[PDB]
């Protein structure tokens, strides 16, 4: 018990802190794992880093049980909360010697979260900026400066993000998220890689089943009937169903199990646009995106049909240009469907699977970018504005918690710090220098008096400089950050009141 | 701050020695001499001029106590107790986490209460007769010598002191100087044979006893003149002859006849030299039938100087009858089987420098009774200095803890923490005091505490001397407000001197 | 080796600072030092302190040696020196560990002390009479050394004697040797006994009263140094005369230059006396040549060990020689010499280390008067002048950007050492303090500092708390250096055997 049960404490999350102060950023170091059985592995992700971390000592097991939580419950946030506490419990560890007594110490870090929640609330920036200016193309380009396209992805990053510009949707009563699984891209070996084109809406895979059918149809407001059952000789029934079309009045026709001779002849002579054998998902994403309803089987009570005004949907426009070896149908737009589509060009469809690799992380990335609306300064802005506005906020208590207040933002630099270390570059300029430039954005900008005072500059990791990560596009969620420094003094608070330890 | 707890804990080795000491009926020490020699005694004076003890702030706190014995003489464990029970009480506080700046600040400001409050009870004895002057001073001496031998012939000790100081002292200037007092004693005869002298005893035979032991006054002439000189009795050898040897032997007694007729001349009676006298020289001075004095010591020699206004004669025709010192009468006084053939120097009167004689059975017997005299002498000299005296004796440090305790109850901040500590340290003394007498530890302090408010303010102090009642009047324990006044002053400077020590850096030698 | 010999030396050098930090203060704590020669000192006084620590370590042999210059430099502010110095290596510990090199750590060091130094002299203020009475100039600042002390009652009395006192000397010429204390036992506080110029107490170890009178309204102050007492079967006088006539005449060789007062550093007894009583000189041994120096400097006379070639030119005259029983002893003073600028104090009190009390305590009020009138320029005492560099220093690292900015934000927190062991030795809530007068000082208030009557800051040119500017320049300069010699040190070589 006493400053031996607090010497220990502090030792053992230190401990823990060296096994992920290296892994923090992107160019971290890895770690290698070990176990009695012989098996070994090496990685940087920090939960599975904690959740095969072995501790001993019974102080890490609270320190790694929530982070733990933090990965369960949120799902990242897993190292900043050993790295955020380990420096707070090290600096609490110099107020105990200063004659600062454990409860003190916890009742000011609960006031400091009080103000920071205010100050990053304050501070934090929406889902917006990101059109017409290079917020998401730099943050697309993040994730492709790593594929072969790379040196192209100032024409790749543009579709990625148009693209996903007009695929807003509701979601669950109005959330405003985009779909994962949309703008049906076609890998093709079309042209050179920088020709790939955009387009202005949705293509189903897919063709006018016959060349001599008419490929636009209803160029105002369309009807689109879904059938599966096909209209193949089993004649002139499955020919009749094309009657049935007629009548029923399906302007643009998905039947997905082909097409009798006659019945590719009858949608000519009917003046209706036939289509067969489309992707099934694509269909059923045709069916919210038109709403043509895929038929399995005609029963309704023995209806034989596309069931007039029943199974069709509605869409604007629907056209199929012709692109230089690329035939395929284009849906305009609708009353909802939040649809678009890409044509890929370059060297080959092997080539083009690097596209199919850089767009399945691209378009995931770029929409987790956008997936939380309140977005957060990355690269130690939210750390490092937090020490500058905190230390004035050392003024408005100023009593025995202004030397808590001062050492929970001196802590605050642990983030800006290890992602220096880990990055090669010299971490004492660089920390300096980002406090430099986030302590004048207090000063005037607020007072709205400013030449180039903004904030948002931030650590660059590559390029080796601080810069405004707004027009580099480092952003992490304010749910995180939030949520991180609310876990951090869970842990500093549960280690700090640790005060006896029997060994029964 | 854990050195504070080894400073005061070191305090306490200190303290479970001296506290046992305390009191009339207080309990002897072995004093183990480097040579070997068994001491015991009482006074924590001697115990802690020889207590050799290798804390360095023992070594301070003995240093201070030294102060006190060179200014009132008697209060020596009291400032040792006082300081330990201050240190005791100061251990508390600093566990209860005060600054130790803050405890010495709070034992200053308590401490100015009590020095006024033993103001209240201050009398003086001088107002009063000459006659009652030296009856309460005799009343007060016989209590100094209770833990004495003297315990039998108490009263034969104690009417010494009343013109043993008095006729050293001046009763206008009221400044008696101790100095001008001798203790001269000898291991042997009986604590009986003990007298006060008016003057100096030598304790020198004149050389041998045909030389005359004595000078009459001369029909009350000039005083009988004393020749004190540096020099033996005799002059500051290749025979080829007999008639060279003739005048070998006899240039001693040229020089015998020389300093003799210089004895004549000047008109010195006795001639006291520093070195011895030669078998011829007594001859030379037993034709001319002049006393003379060999082997003196300077300490003697000015006390032939002092009483009788005399000269230290550096040789024998140096001598001028001015420069010789005149006495009353000079004589040879054996007591009982005394062999040592002692001799006495007086003015028949209130002399410049009084001896008192001490005999005593066995060396611890002799060297109680002279320390007694020292202290018990001190005691009407601490009465002479200062005539305000109390009745105070285990009353006084009472009464003022009781005072101290009435001031915490009005205090009410921070000072509680220290008033209500310093009357607790306070009551340490008459807390010693019962223990080291055999009664009740803590039910002395309620009955004293009770006596002194439940019944009235008054002299209610121990039993320990024992006695009937609590009544300090009737047993006339008397001590000085001066000393009283030291005791306490003295005990907060002991308090200040180690709660300030924060390290004892020892270092060694190369 | 390597970067761990620092980590090593600056270890040594915090262990000096923990023994000397309970020092800082009038209110402050002592340290017992025990002495190979076993004369055990216990003082607050850091030069003291410093003389007698007897360090071995290397690292901080260096410490204590720059400490030891500021005392022969200045004289004052030793104490601040090693807080201050040792400081500046504690912060550095957080430095080392990251991988601050010596260069960078030293290069910022010399920035900050040049930044410092500007801002004391922008701090300074230049008293003189500047809002300021030439009495009360010296007066006031004596009185306030000496408030709450054990002589605080008594502060008219030696607050009376203590402005004089240093009044007295020359006031262009002031010299520690010029004020002189002597240990008096015996007597009350208000006792002690001022005396116009120098006095001693009498050594003379042996009788001869009644003869020499001793007391002189013009005397003539002769020094020797040697003896002039003399400590056929009839032929053996002879060589007791020989040797007698021969210092006899010697003792005349004295009465023929003419001495009223006759010194010498050996024992005197009465056998010399035989002819001083007879010609009636005054004669007093095993006197210390420093009081023989100043009656050199006093009457302008000159030690002769002999006797026979000494003529007027050794004789030497004051306005009073008097021997006293004032102190139940005799004393012989001086006083109004013609050539004196000295001055001493007989302090009479309870016990020796009670006139201890009373003598440091005077010593620092002696020293407070002294620069008051050596220094012009004075600067804020309290710590107000290490909170004013704390708050200057603090705004240049908000302008400075680069790892200069880490460094001198540790300069400005080290500042804050010197009222932090202000605060803490004088009792006071140390967390208190130092936030309510860093606040209170960045409202723009200059003159905040520590109040030691009442636990708070206030305004320390008011209270008269004054220290000198160069005190604070020197040893801050001197501090910095220190910090360069330590943090400097790569490798220890010992040439063993």
């Amino acid at each position: 018990s006493g400053d031996d049960i607090r010497n220990q404490n502090v030792l053992a999350t230190m401990a823990v802190a060296n096994v992920v102060k290296s892994s923090l950023g992107p160019v971290g170091l890895d770690k290698m794992l070990v176990d009695d059985i012989g098996d070994f592995t090496v990685t940087n992700d920090g939960a599975t880093i904690l959740s095969l971390l072995d501790v001993q000592h019974p102080a890490g097991k609270i320190l790694v049980e929530l982070a733990q939580q933090q990965d369960r419950e949120i799902g990242d946030g897993t190292t900043s909360v050993v790295i955020i506490a380990s420096e707070l419990l090290k600096r609490a560890n110099e107020l105990v010697k200063n004659k600062i007594h454990p409860t003190t110490i916890i009742t000011g870090f609960r006031v400091a979260l009080r103000e920071a929640i205010r100050f990053i609330n304050e501070v934090l920036s929406t889902s917006v900026d990101t059109l017409g200016k290079e917020t998401l193309i730099n943050i697309a380009k993040t994730s492709m400066s790593s594929k072969i396209i790379g040196a192209d992805s100032d024409f790749f990053s543009n579709m990625v993000v148009d693209a996903l510009l007009a695929v807003k949707t509701q979601n669950s009563k109005g959330e405003i998220k985009y779909p994962v699984k949309a703008v049906n891209v076609l890998k093709a070996h079309g042209k050179s890689a920088t020709e790939s084109l955009l387009v202005p809406g949705y293509a189903l895979n897919c063709t006018v089943a016959s060349q001599a059918m008419p490929k636009r149809i209803a160029g105002g407001n369309v009807k689109i009937a879904c059938l599966d059952l096909n209209l193949q000789k089993a004649a002139g029934i499955v020919l009749e169903r094309v009657k049935k079309i007629i009548d029923a009045g399906a302007q643009v026709v998905l039947t997905t199990k082909g097409i009798d001779d006659l019945c590719l002849k009858e949608f000519v002579e009917a003046k209706i646009m036939g289509v067969r054998r489309c992707k099934k998902e694509d269909l059923r994403r045709i069916a919210r995106a038109t709403g043509a309803t895929l038929v399995s089987s005609m029963s309704n009570l023995e209806g034989e049909e596309t069931f007039e005004s029943s199974y069709l949907g509605l869409c604007d426009e629907v056209v199929q240009a012709k692109f230089s070896d690329d035939e395929c149908i284009l849906i305009k737009g609708t009353s909802k469907h939040s649809s678009s589509s890409i044509i890929l060009r370059g060297a080959n469809d092997y080539s083009l699977d690097e596209m199919e690799r850089s767009l399945h992380d691209s378009l995931s990335v770029v929409k987790r970018t956008l997936e939380s609306g309140n977005v957060v300064p990355g690269g130690g802005c939210v750390e490092a504005a937090l020490n500058i506005y905190l230390d004035n906020f050392a003024t408005t208590v100023g009593s025995r918690e202004q030397l808590a207040i001062a050492e929970f933002a001196a802590a605050l630099l642990i983030i800006p710090k290890t992602l220096a270390v880990n990055a090669a570059k010299d971490s004492s300029e660089l920390v300096a220098k980002l406090r430099s430039y986030h302590a004048a954005s207090q000063m005037a900008k607020p007072e709205d008096v400013k030449r180039r005072s903004y904030r948002n500059y931030g650590l660059d990791l590559i390029r080796g400089k601080i810069v405004d990560e707004i027009h580099a596009g480092v952003l992490e969620p304010t749910i995180s950050k939030v949520k991180s420094l609310k876990s951090a003094l869970e842990a500093c608070v549960a280690i700090l009141r640790i005060d006896t330890m029997i060994t029964v | 701050l854990e050195a504070k707890k080894s400073h005061i804990l070191a305090a306490r080795s200190v303290a479970s020695i001296i506290k046992t000491s305390l009191g009339p009926r207080g309990l002897d020490k072995i004093l183990i001499s480097p040579d070997g020699e068994i001491t015991i005694t009482n006074d924590g004076a001697t115990i802690l001029s020889q207590m050799e003890l290798d804390n360095e702030i023992a070594k301070l706190l003995v240093q201070l106590s030294k102060s006190q014995d060179d200014e009132i003489g008697d209060g020596t464990t009291g400032v040792v107790v006082l300081a330990s029970a201050l240190l005791d009480q100061a251990l508390e506080l600093i566990q209860k986490g005060i600054h130790p700046i803050k405890i010495a600040n709070g034992f200053d400001e308590a401490a100015k209460l009590a020095i006024s409050k033993l103001e209240e009870t201050c009398d003086d004895i001088s107002a009063s007769n000459d006659e009652l002057f030296r009856d309460f001073l005799l009343r007060a001496a016989k209590t100094s010598l209770g833990s004495k031998i003297v315990s039998k012939d108490h009263d034969r000790f104690a009417e010494m002191a009343v013109e043993a100081v008095i006729n050293v002292m001046d009763k206008d200037r009221k400044d008696v100087d101790f100095d001008l007092i001798k203790m001269q004693g000898r291991v042997g005869g009986s604590i009986s044979d003990s007298k006060l002298i008016n003057g100096v005893i030598l304790d020198k035979d004149f050389s041998h006893p045909q030389m005359p032991k004595c000078v009459l006054p001369k029909e009350g002439s000039d005083g009988v003149k004393l020749a004190i000189l540096t020099c033996p009795f005799e002059p500051p050898l290749d025979i080829s002859s007999v008639e060279e040897y003739q005048k070998l032997q006899t240039y001693e007694q040229d020089k015998f006849k020389e300093m003799i007729d210089d004895v004549k001349k000047a008109g010195a009676d006795v001639v006291i030299c520093q070195w011895g006298f030669d078998d011829e020289a007594n001859h030379l001075l037993l034709q001319n039938d002049l006393p003379a004095v060999r082997w003196v010591g300077g300490q003697e020699l000015e006390h032939i100087a002092i009483s009788t206004n005399g000269r230290i004669v550096p040789r024998f025709q140096d001598l001028s009858k001015d420069k010789l010192g005149t006495c009353s009468r000079i004589y040879e006084q054996e007591f009982g089987t005394t062999k040592d053939r002692m001799l006495i120097i007086e003015q028949s009167k209130e002399t410049k420098t009084v001896t008192c004689f001490v005999r005593g059975s066995n060396k611890m017997i002799v060297d109680e009774a002279e320390r007694a005299l020292h202290d018990s002498l001190c005691v009407v000299r601490n009465l002479v200095k200062d005539s305000r005296v109390v009745y105070g004796g285990g009353a006084a440090e009472v009464t003022m803890s009781l005072a101290v305790s009435e001031e915490a109850d009005k205090q009410r901040g921070i000072d509680q923490y220290a008033f209500r500590g310093f009357a607790q340290a306070l009551d340490t003394i008459p807390m010693t005091l019962a223990e080291n007498s055999g009664l009740d530890p803590i039910g002395t302090l309620s009955t004293l505490k009770s006596k002194q408010l439940k019944e009235k303010i008054s002299n209610i102090g121990v039993d320990c001397l024992g006695y009937g009642s609590n009544d300090m009047k009737e047993l006339f324990v008397v001590d000085p407000f001066i000393g009283k006044k030291q005791q306490i002053l003295l005990a907060t400077q002991l308090c200040r001197m180690i709660l300030k020590i924060d390290n004892v850096i020892i270092s060694g030698k190369d | 080796q390597g970067k761990g010999q620092i980590i090593s030396n600056i270890n040594a050098c915090v262990a000096v600072q923990e023994a000397l930090k309970p020092t800082l203060g009038p209110l402050g704590s002592d340290i017992l030092i025990v002495t190979s020669n076993q004369k055990t000192t216990i003082s607050n006084d850091g030069a003291t302190i410093l003389k007698l620590l007897d360090v071995v370590h290397p690292a901080a042999k260096t410490l204590v040696d720059i400490s030891r210059a500021q005392d022969a430099e200045v004289g004052d502010g030793t104490t601040s020196v090693t807080i201050l110095a040792g400081e500046l290596m504690k912060e550095a510990k957080p430095f080392l560990e990251e991988g601050i090199s010596s260069h960078l750590i030293m290069k910022g060091y010399r920035k900050a002390v040049s930044l410092a130094v500007e801002k004391i002299n922008e701090l300074a203020v230049d008293i003189t009479s500047e809002k300021s009475s030439g009495r009360e100039l010296l007066e006031r600042c004596a009185r306030t050394a000496m408030s709450s002390k054990l002589i605080h009652n008594n502060a008219d009395f030696f607050v009376k004697m203590c402005v004089d006192a240093v009044l007295s000397l020359d006031r262009n010429d002031l010299d520690d040797k010029l004020i002189g204390i002597k240990k008096i036992p015996g007597g009350a506080m208000e006792e002690s006994l001022f005396i116009n110029g120098v006095a001693f107490k009498k050594t003379f170890s042996y009788a001869g009263f009644e003869q020499q009178p001793k007391k002189f309204n013009n005397p003539k102050i002769l020094s020797l140094n040697v003896e002039l007492e003399l400590k056929h079967v009839e032929d053996y006088q002879a060589i007791v005369d020989a040797e007698w006539q021969l210092i006899f005449e010697k003792l005349r060789q004295v009465e023929e230059t003419g001495a009223n007062i006759v010194l010498s550093k050996l024992p005197i007894g009465d056998l010399a006396t035989q002819f001083f009583a007879d010609r009636n000189i005054f004669c007093a041994g095993r006197v210390s040549a420093d009081d023989m120096n100043r009656v050199i400097q006093a009457v302008g006379g000159s030690i002769q060990s002999t006797t026979s070639d000494i003529k007027p030119e050794h004789l030497g005259t004051c306005a009073l020689f008097e021997e006293m029983q004032i102190g139940s002893e005799r004393y012989n003073l001086f006083q109004g010499c013609p050539q004196a600028k000295t001055c001493t104090l007989l302090l009479r009190g309870g016990a020796e280390q009670v006139i201890a009390e009373v003598e440091r305590s005077l010593h620092d009020a002696i020293m407070i008067v002294k620069r008051a009138l050596q220094n012009k320029l004075i600067v804020a005492g309290g710590g107000a002048t290490e909170m004013e560099v704390s708050k200057c220093l603090r705004d240049y690292s908000k302008t400075i950007a680069g790892k200069q900015q880490m460094i001198i934000n540790a300069f400005a927190k080290a500042l804050e050492v010197i009222p932090r062991q202000l605060c803490e030795n004088a009792g006071f809530d140390a967390i208190e303090i130092l936030n309510k007068l860093r606040l209170a000082h960045s409202k723009g208030e200059k003159w905040y500092g520590v109040v030691f009557e009442t636990e708070n800051i206030g305004d320390n040119f008011a209270k008269f708390v004054w220290e000198p500017a160069l005190v604070k320049i020197n040893a801050l300069n001197s501090a910095t250096e220190a910090t360069n010699l330590i943090l400097s040190v790569d490798e220890t070589i010992t040439n063993k055997g």
